[PDB]
């Protein structure tokens, strides 16, 4: 009941939206014979709509004055009101995947800059090396913070090209 | 929707600020144009040399940021 | 002249010229002029500039050993 | 040398090939233990997580086995905290949580201080005159009152054998506790009940028979049975 | 075993990487696969395991179909899995994952013997050193060869040639099984007795499939 | 073959392969888990 938002299970406009979608799906369904492929496709669409409307309920979702679900944003408020999985956990998973991609790219750049003509390796990928680094990045945050600790993650400003003042 | 449009406003402010401070900080020099202080504030370009140098002055950065400010407002 | 005017040929050098494209960058010494010109140290770089060139002439005071 | 190979025919990492380490099997495909100090921190973390694992697994299994036999009447691990909170002389959950968390803060601050500087807890006149026995022997093996029976005061080969046994039962306890959590989340019953179900009906009771562990397997079973 | 050997087509030029040393080397590679030696040994291992499973499956299918024709209550090779899991004490799901569990060990050992030859026979698996050592690339021997007729080089070579030829014939047999079961919806032995009953009429052109009929005139 | 393998080792081919793999993974996830919005089991 936070932010003046009713839960989707106890909401009123949520049910109106569900009935409206089921009504237009049934209106589209009534134009076809029961033993037809469009009938089966529309029945599958109606079943998916009902399952989505049921699964959006009984999960702590809140909607305000329109039946459209709202996402609780602040952690702590989301943690104490069963809304952590709305945005708190998805950004944790996204940060994991984004750090995976960044660490794999960093490892490929560092390992490809060692050999002669690194631009050829950049534009013609070493597929076994890329796949080896792809399956070795499952522990990207530990490795990243350890390179931060030993200083190999950062480059000294004396060795970095600097625009004139 | 109010939160989404406020975040879009924040995007507009941040991008216009980015253009304006890129123009201001690189006004007197840059990697492409180290001697930008000797060419004044409002000069067209340096020609097609070094890959192309159009809209390199801080005045042109301001003139792009006018578009971005118009979009933000 | 005793020894040489500039650094060892083929050795890595770091460019201290601020207006140069390769400021704080490492290049290889191709040749050092012994005549006494203003910029005798010829440095070749792996990464080309916006003009597409990769070699330049620098004086003695704008080249140092690369830090490690 | 090395105790054994986790994957025969695979290239052993260089940092683990010549390493004289207790319980080493070259299982670093991600090369996390490349640095020696990072290897020391990972070794200490493995030791603490292992001791965690065996303490929790023993507390889950032995009272659970006693209750299965009928000698004890304690509940299973997934509701014991719930019933203990609802006791008639029950300390509140927050009080116990913060008190034993503060006690952990004390021991773990001591552990961090003796890791970042070995033997630094033996500073004289610090802990009631008992600080002279707080000096650690090796990485993750403090000794002293942590080993009052003196079982580690033996031959070095016996010490390495004991360390290998400790880390092997520790890793077995990690996978055991992970299995406890996973198959309680899947089946919804105790670990002894799951063992009894696997013993009575091995084919019908497994991880693959339920759609929680592997989604979509029940649909394939229904399609095959149709 | 090379040079003037019978090729896949007379007058063809054999590839440089196909010198006839391998079993069944007829110089047949339009797509230039197995050019690299590592990819060549990968292809040899893949062909060998596909061949062995092809002859195993084809022999099982033929045995079941022959017994079904003779009178044993055996279903067709197609849709046999349904009645199999109907009568199996082991349900599906557990069965496939059980097969994967006792298959992963053998597949891991095969893969790391292919990548590292002789590395399996080091006593790591229950103290087995002389056994589990690959005599050739895709030919382990040892515990998989209890009777030692592969000690002679000539016998080993002719056995390799016979194995790869029967394996390729088994690939063709499995493809034929799938094709004429999709065309006739009958057992392969049923197709065989139909072909030997009326050879001049019962063929691939009279099943209503394969050759389409549009005008019927 | 190795010339063809280096051709597939070029950036657009591996980019197409990655795009196909990621699109197929996301599409099969969305098909077998219809309309995911709330992280619950
Ligand atoms: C910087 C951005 C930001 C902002 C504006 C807020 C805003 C808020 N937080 Mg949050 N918080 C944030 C980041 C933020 N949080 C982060 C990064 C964490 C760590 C995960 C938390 C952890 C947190 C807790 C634990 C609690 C709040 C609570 C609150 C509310 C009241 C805070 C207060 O002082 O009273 C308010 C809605 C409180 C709440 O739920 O309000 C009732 C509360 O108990 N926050
Ligand atoms: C459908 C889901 C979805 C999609 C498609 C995107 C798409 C995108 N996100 Mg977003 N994001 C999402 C959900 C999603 N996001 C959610 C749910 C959260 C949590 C609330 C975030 C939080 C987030 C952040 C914080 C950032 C992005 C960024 C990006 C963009 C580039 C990512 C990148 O560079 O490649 C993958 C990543 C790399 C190649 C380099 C790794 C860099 C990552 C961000 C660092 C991760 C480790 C870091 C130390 C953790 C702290 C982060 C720091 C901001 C505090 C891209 C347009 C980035 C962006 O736009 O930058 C301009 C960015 O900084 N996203
Ligand atoms: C994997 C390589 C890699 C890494 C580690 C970084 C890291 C960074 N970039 Mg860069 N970037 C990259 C590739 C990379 N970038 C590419 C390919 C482009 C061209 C599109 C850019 C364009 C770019 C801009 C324009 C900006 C950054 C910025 C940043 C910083 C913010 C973090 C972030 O996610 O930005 C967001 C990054 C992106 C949205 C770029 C994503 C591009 C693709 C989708 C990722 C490529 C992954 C690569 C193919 C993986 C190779 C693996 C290998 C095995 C094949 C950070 C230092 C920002 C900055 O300066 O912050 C301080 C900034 O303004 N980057
Ligand atoms: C988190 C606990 C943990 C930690 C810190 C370690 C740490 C170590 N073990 Mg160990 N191990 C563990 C659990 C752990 N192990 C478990 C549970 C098993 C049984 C499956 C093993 C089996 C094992 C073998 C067989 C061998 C090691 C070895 C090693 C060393 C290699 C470095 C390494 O693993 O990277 C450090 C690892 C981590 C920091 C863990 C990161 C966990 C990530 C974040 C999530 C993983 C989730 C997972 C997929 C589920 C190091 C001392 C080798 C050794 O001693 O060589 C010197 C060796 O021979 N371990
Ligand atoms: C606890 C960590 C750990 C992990 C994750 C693995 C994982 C693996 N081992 Mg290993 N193993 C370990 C410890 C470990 N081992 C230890 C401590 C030993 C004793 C030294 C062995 C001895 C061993 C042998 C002898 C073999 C494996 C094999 C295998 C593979 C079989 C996997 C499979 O099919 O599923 C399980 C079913 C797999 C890569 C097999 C393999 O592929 O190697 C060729 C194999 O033959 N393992
Ligand atoms: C950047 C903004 C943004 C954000 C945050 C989202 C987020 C979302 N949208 Mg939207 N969308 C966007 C942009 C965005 N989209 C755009 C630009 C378009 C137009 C092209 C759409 C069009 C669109 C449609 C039409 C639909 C969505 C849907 C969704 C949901 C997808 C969730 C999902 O697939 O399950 C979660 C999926 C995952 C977590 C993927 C798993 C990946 C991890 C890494 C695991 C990897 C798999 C595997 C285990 C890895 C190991 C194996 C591997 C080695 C092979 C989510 C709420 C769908 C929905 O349900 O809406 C609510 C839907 O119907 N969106
Ligand atoms: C599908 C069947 C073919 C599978 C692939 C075999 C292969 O690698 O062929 C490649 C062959 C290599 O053998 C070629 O064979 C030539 C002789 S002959 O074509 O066999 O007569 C000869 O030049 C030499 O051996 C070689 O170049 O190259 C050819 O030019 C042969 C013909 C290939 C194209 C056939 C088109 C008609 C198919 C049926 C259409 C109805
Ligand atoms: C650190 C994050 C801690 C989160 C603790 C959540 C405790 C409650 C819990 O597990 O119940 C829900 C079950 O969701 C699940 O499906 C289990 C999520 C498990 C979360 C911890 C990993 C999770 O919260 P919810 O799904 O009701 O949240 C709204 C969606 N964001
Ligand atoms: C401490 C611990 C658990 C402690 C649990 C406790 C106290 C729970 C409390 C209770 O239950 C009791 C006791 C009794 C109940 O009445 C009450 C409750 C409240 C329910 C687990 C550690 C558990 C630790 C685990 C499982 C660690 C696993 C680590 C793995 C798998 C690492 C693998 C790898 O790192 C390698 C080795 C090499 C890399 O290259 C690759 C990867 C894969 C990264
Ligand atoms: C046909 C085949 C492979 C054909 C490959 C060809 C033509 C390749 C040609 C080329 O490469 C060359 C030469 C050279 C290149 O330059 C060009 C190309 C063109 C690329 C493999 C079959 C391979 C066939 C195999 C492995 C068959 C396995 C069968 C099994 C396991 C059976 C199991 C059963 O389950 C069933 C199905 C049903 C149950 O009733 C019974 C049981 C027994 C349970
Ligand atoms: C690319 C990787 C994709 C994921 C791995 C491969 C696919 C594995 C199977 C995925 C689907 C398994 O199905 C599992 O989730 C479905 C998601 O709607 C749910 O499906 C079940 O409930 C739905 C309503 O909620 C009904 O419409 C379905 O008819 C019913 O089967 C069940 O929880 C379970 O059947």
């Amino acid at each position: 009941d936070v932010a003046g938002l009713t839960p989707c299970s106890e909401s009123k406009a949520y049910n109106k939206l569900e009935r409206k979608e089921l009504k237009t799906l049934e209106k589209r369904l009534k134009k076809y014979e029961p033993g037809s492929a469009p009938y089966l496709a529309l029945q599958a669409t109606k079943e998916r709509t009902q399952n989505r409307f049921k699964n959006y309920a009984k999960a702590g979702l809140l909607c305000g004055n329109d039946g459209l679900p709202h996402l609780i944003s602040d952690p702590g408020l989301a943690l104490r009101f069963n809304h952590a999985g709305e945005v708190f956990i998805p950004t944790f998973g996204f940060l994991y995947v984004a750090g995976y991609i960044g660490h794999v790219g960093r490892q490929y750049i560092i390992k490809s800059k060692e050999d002669a003509k690194p631009t050829d390796k950049e534009i013609i990928l070493d597929v076994p090396l890329a796949l080896q680094l792809a399956f070795q990045g499952w522990a990207w945050p530990l490795a990243a913070i350890q390179e931060l600790r030993n200083g190999s993650l950062l480059e000294k400003d004396e060795n970095i090209t600097v625009s004139p003042r | 929707g109010d939160f989404l449009v406020h975040h879009a406003i924040a995007l507009g402010l941040h991008t216009t600020t980015l253009i304006l401070v890129k123009g201001a900080l690189d006004a007197r020099g840059s990697k492409l144009m180290p001697d930008k202080k000797d060419f004044g504030y409002s000069f067209p370009c340096d020609g097609p040399g070094r890959g192309g140098t159009c809209d390199i002055s801080a005045y042109d950065a301001f003139y792009l940021a006018v578009f971005w400010m118009l979009n933000t407002i | 002249k005793k020894k040489e005017v500039g650094p060892k040929r083929g050795s890595l050098v770091k460019v201290l010229r601020p207006e140069s494209y390769w400021y704080n960058q490492v290049g290889k010494v191709v040749s050092v002029d012994q005549s006494g010109i203003r910029y005798p140290v010829v440095v070749r770089f792996e990464n080309q500039n916006y003009a597409g060139v990769s070699t330049n002439n620098y004086a003695l005071d704008e080249v140092t050993d690369p830090p490690a | 040398n090395m105790n054994g190979n986790w994957l025969p025919g695979s290239q052993t990492p260089a940092h683990l090939k010549d390493l004289k380490m207790a319980g080493n099997f070259g299982f670093d495909p991600l090369n996390l233990g490349a640095e020696p100090e990072a290897l020391r921190w990972y070794q200490q973390a493995e030791l603490v997580h292992s001791r965690t694992a065996m303490m929790a697994v023993a507390g889950i299994l032995i009272p659970g086995l006693f209750t299965k036999l009928g000698a004890l009447n304690v509940p299973q691990w997934y509701e014991a905290g719930k019933v203990y909170i609802e006791g008639e002389g029950a300390i509140p959950f927050g009080t116990l949580l913060m008190s034993t968390l503060f006690s952990y803060a004390f021991v773990e601050g001591k552990r961090w201080q003796d890791f970042r500087n070995p033997g630094s807890q033996a500073e004289p006149g610090t802990f009631f005159g008992l600080e002279g026995m707080f000096k650690g022997t090796d990485n993750g093996y403090p000794g002293g009152i942590f080993d009052p029976l003196g079982y580690s005061k033996t031959s070095p080969e016996k010490l390495d054998e004991l360390k290998l046994k400790e880390i092997k039962n520790g890793r077995l306890a990690m996978v055991a506790f992970l299995g406890f959590a996973g198959q309680y989340s899947a089946t919804g019953k105790g670990p002894i009940d799951n063992l009894a179900d696997h013993l009575a009906d091995p084919w019908h009771n497994t991880f693959a028979e339920n759609g929680v562990s592997v989604p979509g397997l029940s649909a394939v079973e229904q399609a095959a049975a149709s | 075993a090379g040079a003037d050997r019978p090729l896949w087509s007379p007058g063809s030029q054999p590839p440089a990487w196909l010198d006839g040393s391998l079993a069944g080397d007829y110089g047949f590679d339009p797509l230039h696969l197995s050019e690299e030696p590592e990819m060549r040994k990968w292809m040899v291992q893949a062909e060998l395991v596909h061949a062995r499973w092809a002859m195993l499956g084809v022999a099982g299918i033929l045995f079941t179909s022959i017994a079904a024709k003779n009178g044993a209550p055996f279903p067709d090779w197609y849709d046999a899995g349904k009645e199999a899991i109907k009568t199996s004490p082991a349900p599906l799901g557990s069965l496939i994952f059980t097969e994967l569990l006792l298959f992963g060990w053998v597949e891991t050992k095969r893969l790391y013997d292919l990548r590292n030859p002789g590395s399996q026979g080091d006593g790591s698996f229950l103290g087995i050193t002389d056994g589990l050592k690959g005599k050739e690339n895709g030919y382990p021997g040892g515990l998989f060869d209890p009777m030692g007729m592969s000690k002679n080089e000539a016998s080993f070579k002719e056995a390799k040639v016979k194995e790869i030829k029967n394996g390729r014939l088994a690939m063709l047999a499995f493809v034929g099984f799938i094709a004429q079961h999709h065309a006739t919806h009958k057992s392969p032995i049923d197709n065989l007795v139909d072909h030997v009953a009326d050879p001049f009429h019962v063929t691939f052109a009279t099943n209503g499939v394969s050759v389409p009929h549009f005008t019927e005139f | 073959m190795k010339d063809f393998t280096t051709y597939l080792s070029t950036a657009p081919v591996v980019g197409l392969g990655w795009a196909i793999f990621t699109s197929g993974l996301l599409i099969e996830i969305n098909r077998f888990f219809p309309d995911p919005l709330v992280f619950s089991f």
